[PDB]
DNA sequence: TTTTT
């Protein structure tokens, strides 16, 4: 079948920048390409179709071009409405096909998280389990090291970790990390310690938290 | 205006049959046909096929010939696709897209899709445990249910910003999920911060006030 | 068979 190729697969950008994305077919589509929008946790929305005309209500800003194989869809001066993900798709006869996508993201200054350790509630501790929770919150670039430490040697098994969805008010990234493990297991250590490593030091952010305090 | 709605999120066995519907309004149902799509969680789009509601012609995707049944009824303006021999590659959010002017056209109004996930877990209601330790982070552990959703909400809302809600991650067949929330440390805790979790599948709901320890 | 519906 026909298959598209989008690039770059994530971008960062500033509001008030320019970029370009681009689409290949791996067949002569002509100009029959369309291009969509989709936002976090949203439907995706029809952009721009025949690889250059501007659907209904579109702002200007947004220009595609390209006929053939090669297309490329450009935003000037982006907004931040801009920021999300883009797919590419030929409308020349079916099977339809779209593109892998581009995530656009924003662009802002390296921050270190702000990170909060959690003991396990005594709730839990009723029910034979005790889950550690640690809050890495509102730090950038989204890559980040997150290690659990019991009395000093790093704990792998039972590590629960999930990351937000870039902030639209600040373009921070925060993420969860749940240490868990049974109550007589957690009874049986003192030290734990939630470690983060990330770009913006050379030193390990670290919280800790003693069972018998 | 135009409008496409969607059956709700469906559990499913694998090796099983699900049957989602679109029931359109807003347009000539007739006059357009009837895209599906597929998109595995945070994944790409995949097309699916379309069916002409006019004649009840159907074009599929050949990877989804003998697996996805498009069908369509004039009487109720509503399209229907049938999945059959589920497996957790099905798993996945399916939008109905109504076509453009013609068939060959762009598509260009999307539903809010349907959530299927295929799986033999079943039903669990989670258990709520509270996270307490010039602003302080609280939160919520929502751990152990299936399947998804869950919704989580500070004060009944009256507590918006400085809320991070977590994507739940599965660990052996029951997800987990946390929240944060941070205010400023004077209010708390004289001033009362309670997490609201619901769990429709189990038509559970818990309220949790989060207390110094 | 390619877009002001």
């Amino acid at each position: 079948e026909l298959q598209m190729t989008q690039s770059p697969a994530s971008l960062s950008a500033s509001v008030g920048e320019t970029v370009t994305i681009t689409c290949r077919a791996s067949e002569n589509i002509y100009s029959y390409l369309a291009w969509y929008q989709q936002k976090q946790g949203k439907s995706p929305q029809l952009l721009v179709y025949n690889a250059k005309t501007l659907a209904e209500g579109v702002p200007s800003r947004f220009s595609g071009s390209g006929s053939g194989t090669q297309f490329s869809l450009k935003i000037n001066s982006l907004q931040p409405e801009d920021f999300g993900s883009y797919y590419c798709q030929h409308h020349y006869g079916t099977p339809l096909t779209f593109g892998a996508g581009t995530k656009l993201e924003l662009k802002r200054a390296d921050a270190a998280p702000t990170v909060s350790i959690f003991p396990p509630s005594s709730e839990q501790l009723t029910s034979g389990g005790a889950s550690v929770v640690c809050f890495l919150n509102n730090f950038y670039p989204k890559d980040i090291n997150v290690k659990w430490k019991i009395d000093g040697s790093e704990r792998q098994n039972g590590v629960l970790n999930s990351w937000t969805d870039q902030d639209s008010k600040d373009s921070t990234y925060s993420m969860s990390s749940t240490l868990t493990l049974t109550k007589d297991e957690y009874e049986r250590h003192n030290s734990y310690t939630c470690e983060a490593t990330h770009k913006t030091s050379t030193s390990p952010i670290v919280k800790s938290f003693n069972r018998n305090e | 205006q135009v409008k496409l709605l969607e059956s709700g999120p469906e559990l499913v066995k694998p090796g099983a049959s699900v049957k989602m519907s679109c029931k359109a309004s807003g347009y000539t149902f007739t006059s357009y046909v009837m895209h599906w799509v597929k998109q595995k969680p945070g994944q790409g789009l995949e097309w699916i096929g379309y069916i002409n509601p006019y004649n009840d012609g159907t074009k599929y995707n050949e990877k989804f010939k003998g697996k996805a049944t498009l069908t369509s009824d004039k009487s109720s303006s509503t399209a229907y696709m049938e999945l059959s021999s589920l497996t957790s590659e099905d798993s996945a959010v399916y939008y109905c897209v109504r076509g453009g002017y013609r068939p060959y056209y762009a598509m260009d109004y999307w539903g809010q899709g349907t959530s299927v996930t295929v799986s033999s877990a079943k039903t669990t209601p989670p258990s709520v445990y509270p996270l307490a330790p010039s602003m302080v982070t609280l939160g919520c552990l929502v751990k152990g249910y299936f399947p998804e959703p869950v919704t989580v909400t500070w004060n009944s809302g009256s507590l918006s910003s400085g809320v991070h809600t977590f994507p739940a991650v599965l660990q052996s067949d029951l997800y987990t999920l946390s929240s944060s929330v941070t205010v400023p440390s004077s209010t708390w805790p004289s001033e009362t911060v309670t997490c609201n979790v619901a769990h429709p599948a189990s038509s559970t709901k818990v309220d949790k006030k989060i207390v110094p320890r």
